[PDB]
């Protein structure tokens, strides 16, 4: 019998994990402030890592990697890619950190010239409108557009990193597509929130899964998802996580960490993959909650506390 | 030459003091009867070891030490121990009833009745000093005497020796060897009252030493004897520069200059390597790069914390044995590229290195194997604040219900001193977070 | 903190106190004549906690025997270890107390109390560092209950800076002598709440259930009940009588066990229960030690929460396995330990086991479930007091009904205080 | 990577390696606190003896 606590009531992913853990009869949920736990489904902000691994006779595990915010923050990701020698970078759009820094360096590159600022988003051709913490990134003016529709999309990949720093890529991805045709001059931002507010015309919920998208690439472009896109995705995932590994690994620590990430990619008309951002507390697709949340228990939890749908990205 | 006086308070301080002075005698070649044949200036001298030892006409080398405990059992074993001749009765001070793990009882009730005696016995040694540097105070956080009587003594020492420095060696409470439930209370109370009077404090979490003994010495249930022999090795590495010829950390003031840029943040993290079991038949002697890399593994630190998620304000490498500067720089260069070592923007990213050629001395029949080279890293990192968070959290849990508070109020203390001490700790955690983030 | 002054008052207090000295005198290698014939220096290292050293290197218990009738004390003087007690420490009257708290506390006992305090003072003057006092008595009678609490009050007045400890036997209809026992117990509990640091609640209901259900004793006698009490008293005082680091003196025990001054009533437990040849394993001791069937107070620990716990393992065993099993109970049943007192379970180990056993474990718990005991007494008290039944026995000794109403209210307050911290988070 | 202030001797040597440049109360006040807590003890003890004395008076009246 193992024990765990829940400190993030808004986590749809780990609300299912805690439900699956109790359903095995070998996991008991304690009070959120009970220190004698084996597993901690921790909060998003101000997680007390310093109080973990100090309970004699309790192997303690937490569902977050301390220091992973370096990868899951807009400005932090830009600083990390530019300053880390192992990243230097062909798969990340040119970006700059601007405070309301590298402003004079952003104007030098300004002299296609469409950009985007974010942290409420603003896309503009003139830099004066942008400047009037945030990051200014180069906008991909030539994205790959699906047909029928002539519309934009982005790919979400779920990555699980266990206590041994094995990198597991979930087989099932999802394409959060735009239901409106792309106009060069709602069809630019492919968020599930912005699209749900012509929604649901081509695919249900503006969510195209890999089986349909792979068939499209074969029929429309005479290629596969694996070769054209997925090889670049696995390379980007590995490069980002192996860069921060020395800083966040819990290999020789008094407590262990795992974490589920959500990588968001963009594909251009040349079938080149670009990294947009990494999410530290991502949600899953509705039809995939069951398979993924069960994969977390098997790979990240049951591996430490004993009672495939993943692709192991080897080092 | 400038002298240093060691003060051991409470059980933990006294028993740890016994292990250190035993180790000092073996390193300097002093016999249990205080006789040292190596010393040719009979009856006196200003050698480096004279900082910790005075000399008598008969050639006895007497520690500049004062032992204090509000009950006699522990110090009585020093009166009848192997090094009974080393000390004289005036150095050993014992009461009859202890502080019962009650800070207020050790500070106010029983402390008031013996504080003048201790200061008087300390004044005896200070008068034997041509130029006193200051004091090294050994004590626990959780004990009633170690916490209560130490805070009162540190207050009076700032009054009688206002220009002298004071360094602490503090034992942080661990439930695996803990004797009291109220140790979080005593820890916060004594830290609040001693903060402004301490210049540099080396915390030792019994949890870390306990696991090091289990992991690296293969001891199923470590005892105080196992813990103290390892602690004495770390303490010896820190004070060796005061007892031997050298140029780094030669006086107590250099400790503050080299490790303490801000006074309140005077808690350097200590990391030691290698810790090798003597039961092990043979062991591949570790290289300079291997032991220096081990200084950045949490499993070897005196306090379990993650320096990767903080920032450094100073770092000092203290090597003992076959070490040359060439190997050190090559090890530091390799480590800079691998480890995550972040300094605060207003400090140089560098290391002060000290090497003593005499390899570490191990007590014969102990658990630690002899090694040809060892290192002790003293790094002032903001990550050590993780220990203050653990301690303050437990304090908050009990104090919210006022559990056990009546034991302190019954001894003359006021509830207000609890929240006053906790608010000082809240500010201390804030100071660490400003610097570390 | 070395000397403890023992006091035993009344029939129950002396019959139990006598068995206590028999057991520990055997553990410390002292024969009925006070001479030492042991084989280990650990027996004599802390012998001065309970024994004085006489002229011819004999050991005299630092015990005072009190009663309002000579009946039981004559049986002690005729008992096996009766000659070991200091003759001058026998202080007894003749009239008796008639199972009447008022007689022991206000009339009959007042005539005798000053004589007892002279013997206490005589014993305390020769103490290098007096820890305090331990009292054995029942709460359902008259002498141990009424005069016992009177002594506690007058001892505190003369030694306010010493620890007051008691072993208090709680009455039960299953083992009942008179119907006024709920009266005598309620009146005494109020005294204990104010004037003791530590009280071990020994419930005659639990002792009977253990003898009947577990030990398979058809008709348990007081001798059968006292075997459980003597074994428990030996265990809870092990840390006081043998070298150790945890709860080695009365005050440090109080600091670890008593988070609030009024909530100082402990549930004792013992394992293995005896009245066998297979020695128990460390996991077996830990499971039974925490089992309700091993509690000497008839309260269900699952109905409350543990504020503090002290555990004592005796014998030669793996101290690593002891640490593991203790952590196992806390981590597997974390809900029954309050989360606002971190690390509230402390464990000690002694190499010397009790007689007849190679392995033993003693449980000392401060659980909020002890309220079930006081609730029980309060219900029995109110059932009679609502009709003023049997009150004439007490008003005839000068007591007013108001004093009963105050004791009833004080104990119902104690029950409410325990309920406060059982729901506190 | 610079190495500065190299001091050597027979016992050993020391130096500094840089990798990057940067970007009390008086005795009287103490005695007051100690004696103020002692008086709070004496007061609390006196309130106890006063409470016990009232109990002695009740024992006489009974
Ligand atoms: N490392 C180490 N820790 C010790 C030693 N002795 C006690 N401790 C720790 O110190 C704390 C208890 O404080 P003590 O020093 O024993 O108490 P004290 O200073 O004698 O004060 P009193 O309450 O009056 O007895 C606990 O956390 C123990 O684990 C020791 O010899 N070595
Ligand atoms: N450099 C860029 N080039 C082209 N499109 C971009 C872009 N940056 C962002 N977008 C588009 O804007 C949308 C939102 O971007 P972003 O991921 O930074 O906001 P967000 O974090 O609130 C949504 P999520 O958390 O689900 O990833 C993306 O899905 C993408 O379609
Ligand atoms: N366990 C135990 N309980 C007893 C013994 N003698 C009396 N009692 C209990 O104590 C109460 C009677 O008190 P008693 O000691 O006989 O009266 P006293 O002599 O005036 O103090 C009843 O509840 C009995 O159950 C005994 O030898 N053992
Ligand atoms: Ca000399
Ligand atoms: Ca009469
Ligand atoms: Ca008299
Ligand atoms: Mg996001
Ligand atoms: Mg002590
Ligand atoms: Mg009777």
């Amino acid at each position: 019998m193992y024990t765990f606590v829940v400190r993030d009531e808004n986590s749809s992913v780990y609300a299912e994990v805690s439900r699956l853990l109790l359903a095995t009869g070998q996991w008991k949920r304690l009070r959120k402030d009970n220190p004698r736990f084996n597993l901690m489904l921790g909060e998003r902000n101000r997680l007390p890592f310093g109080r973990l691994g100090h309970e004699p006779g309790l192997v303690q595990l937490v569902n977050y990697y301390r220091g992973a915010d370096k990868l899951c923050r807009k400005a932090s990701l830009v600083k990390l890619i530019k300053t880390s020698p192992e990243l230097s970078c062909t798969w990340f759009p040119e970006s700059y950190v601007i405070y309301p820094d590298e402003r004079e360096v952003f104007l030098a590159a300004y002299n296609g010239n469409v950009w985007i600022a974010k942290s409420g988003i603003l896309i503009s051709s003139e830099a004066s409108e942008l400047l009037d913490v945030h990051v200014i990134q180069k906008y991909l003016e030539k994205p790959l557009l699906l047909e029928p529709g002539h519309r934009k999309f982005d790919i979400r990949s779920w990555v699980l990193v266990d206590h041994l720093y094995n990198i597991y890529l979930y087989r099932e991805g999802v394409l959060r597509t735009s239901s409106e045709p792309y106009n060069s001059a709602t069809c630019h931002l492919t968020n599930h929130c912005i699209q749900k507010e012509n929604y649901g015309r081509y695919e249900e919920g503006n969510e195209m899964f890999f089986e349909e998208f792979n068939q499209y690439l074969m029929d429309a472009l005479n290629t596969t998802l694996e070769n054209s896109i997925l090889l670049q995705i696995k390379h980007i995932i590995r490069s980002c996580l192996m860069c921060i590994e020395p800083a966040i690994s819990t290999k020789h620590l008094h407590y262990q960490s795992f974490q589920l990430f959500g990588f968001d990619f963009m594909v251009d008309e040349e079938l080149k993959v670009w990294l947009i951002e990494v999410n530290g507390a991502p949600a899953c697709a509705q039809k995939l909650y069951a398979e993924l949340c069960q994969g977390i228990v098997d790979v990240a939890i049951s591996s430490v506390f004993p009672l495939s749908i993943f692709i192991k990205l080897h080092h | 030459m400038r002298e240093c006086i060691s003060i051991h308070v409470g059980q933990a301080g006294v028993q740890i003091g016994n292990a250190c002075w035993e180790l000092y005698c073996l390193e300097h070649g002093i016999q249990p009867d205080g006789q040292m044949p190596s010393d040719k200036t009979i009856g006196g001298g200003d050698d480096s070891f004279n900082t910790f030892f005075s000399e008598t006409g008969a050639g006895k080398h007497v520690p500049r030490a004062v032992f204090v405990d509000l009950e006699p059992t522990v110090i009585d074993e020093v009166r009848t121990g192997t090094y009974r001749q080393l000390f004289h009765p005036e150095q050993l001070i014992t009461g009859k009833e202890d502080a019962a793990n009650n800070y207020a009882r050790g500070h106010y009730t029983i402390g008031k009745e013996i504080i003048d005696l201790v200061l008087d016995r300390i004044r005896k040694l200070a008068d034997q000093c041509t130029g006193l540097q200051g004091f090294l105070v050994f004590h626990s956080f959780g004990g009633g005497t170690g916490s209560g009587f130490t805070s009162l003594l540190m207050e009076r020492l700032s009054v009688d020796y206002g220009k002298k420095s004071k360094l602490e060696f503090s034992i942080y409470p661990a439930p695996q060897v803990s004797t009291a439930v109220v140790e979080p209370y005593n820890s916060i109370l004594t830290t609040h009252t001693t903060l402004e009077h301490s210049d540099c404090a080396f915390m030792v979490d019994n949890e870390a030493i306990y696991d090091i003994c289990r992991r690296n010495l293969d001891i199923e249930r470590p005892t105080y004897t196992n813990l103290n022999r390892l602690i004495s090795q770390i303490v010896s590495s820190i004070t060796a520069s005061l007892r031997f010829d050298g140029a780094l950390n030669v006086d107590l003031t250099e400790f503050q200059t080299n490790l303490v840029p801000y006074p309140r943040i005077h808690f350097p993290l200590a990391t030691y390597a290698p810790v090798i079991s003597a039961e092990k038949a043979y062991h591949e002697q570790l290289s300079v790069a291997e032991i220096t890399n081990a200084c950045f593994e949490p499993a070897n630190q005196m306090v379990k914390c993650d320096p990767r998620h903080g920032k450094y304000m100073a770092c000092c490498l203290l090597y003992r044995g076959d070490v040359v500067p060439k190997d050190v720089n090559a090890a530091i260069a390799t480590i800079k590229t691998k480890r995550s070592i972040q300094f605060v923007d207003w400090c140089p990213t560098g290391f002060k290195v000290g090497i003593n050629y005499q390899p570490p001395t191990v007590v014969p029949g102990g658990d630690l194997a002899k090694v040809q080279r060892a290192v002790c890293m003293l790094s002032n990192t903001t990550a050590i604040a993780e220990a203050w968070a653990r301690l303050d959290h437990k304090f908050d849990l009990m104090y919210a219900k006022r559990a056990f508070v009546h034991w302190y109020v019954g001894e003359g203390m006021e509830e207000g001193e609890f929240s006053e001490a906790r608010e000082d700790m809240a500010a201390l955690e804030k100071d660490y977070e400003e610097v570390g983030v | 903190m070395r000397e403890i002054v023992h006091i035993q008052a009344g029939q129950c207090g002396n019959q139990i106190g006598a068995k206590f000295w028999e057991v520990i005198s055997d553990e410390h290698g002292i024969d009925p004549t006070g001479s030492y014939h042991g084989d280990s220096d650990l027996q004599l290292e802390r012998i001065n906690v309970y024994y004085n050293e006489a002229t011819g290197n004999k050991y005299v218990p630092r015990a005072i025997l009190v009663d309002l009738e000579p009946g039981t004390m004559d049986s002690v003087r005729s008992g096996p270890f009766g000659q070991i007690f200091r003759p001058d420490n026998f202080v007894f009257g003749q009239s008796g107390a008639g199972n009447n708290w008022a007689k022991g506390h206000y009339t009959e006992g007042a005539e005798l109390v000053d004589s007892v305090l002279d013997v206490v003072r005589k014993e305390s003057e020769s103490c290098d560092c007096l820890q305090g006092f331990q009292l054995t008595h029942s709460l359902g009678g008259g002498t141990g209950s009424g005069m016992g609490t009177l002594l506690i009050s007058k001892i505190r007045e003369e030694y306010p800076d010493r620890i007051m400890n008691t072993f208090s036997v709680m009455p039960s209809p299953k083992v009942s002598d008179t119907v006024v026992e709920p009266y005598n117990a309620t009146l005494s509990v109020h005294q204990l709440v104010e004037n003791t640091d530590e009280t071990y609640c020994i419930d005659n209901e639990a002792l009977y259930d253990i003898c009947f259900r577990t030990l398979k004793l058809t008709t348990p006698t007081y001798g059968d009940l006292n075997h459980l009490v003597s074994a428990t008293m030996s265990g809870v005082t092990t840390c006081l009588r043998f070298p150790g680091q945890l709860n080695a003196d009365l005050r440090k025990l109080a600091v670890n066990m008593v988070p609030f001054p009024r909530l100082h009533f402990f549930m004792p437990g013992f394992a293995p229960l005896t009245s066998q040849y297979r020695a128990l394993t460390v996991p077996e001791l830990t499971q039974q030690m925490f089992d309700s069937k091993n509690m000497m107070a008839a309260c269900d620990p699952r109905h409350g929460r543990y504020l503090t716990v002290a555990a004592i393992f005796r014998g030669r065993m793996s101290m690593k396995e002891v640490d593991e099993q203790m952590l196992n109970v806390q981590n597997k049943n974390s809900s029954y330990f309050v989360e606002w007192i971190p690390n509230n379970v402390k464990t000690a180990v002694c190499d010397i086991p009790p007689r007849g056993l190679k392995m033993s474990a003693t449980f000392i718990g401060n659980s909020t479930a002890i309220q079930e005991l006081f609730k029980r007494i309060s219900e029995q008290f109110t059932a009679m007091f609502r009709r003023k039944a049997f009150l004439h026995w007490y008003t005839g000794e000068g007591m007013d009904e108001m004093e009963f109403t105050e004791a009833e209210s004080n104990m119902n307050d104690l029950v409410s205080e325990y309920q406060q911290y059982q729901d506190a988070t | 990577m610079e190495v500065i202030e190299l001091n050597k001797c027979t016992s050993g040597q020391s130096f500094e390696v840089i990798l990057k440049p940067p970007s009390d109360p008086s005795l009287e006040e103490i005695q007051k606190k100690l004696e103020a807590a002692e008086e709070r003890r004496k007061y609390q003890e006196a309130e106890l003896l006063k409470h016990l004395a009232e109990k002695r008076e009740h024992e006489r009246e009974v």
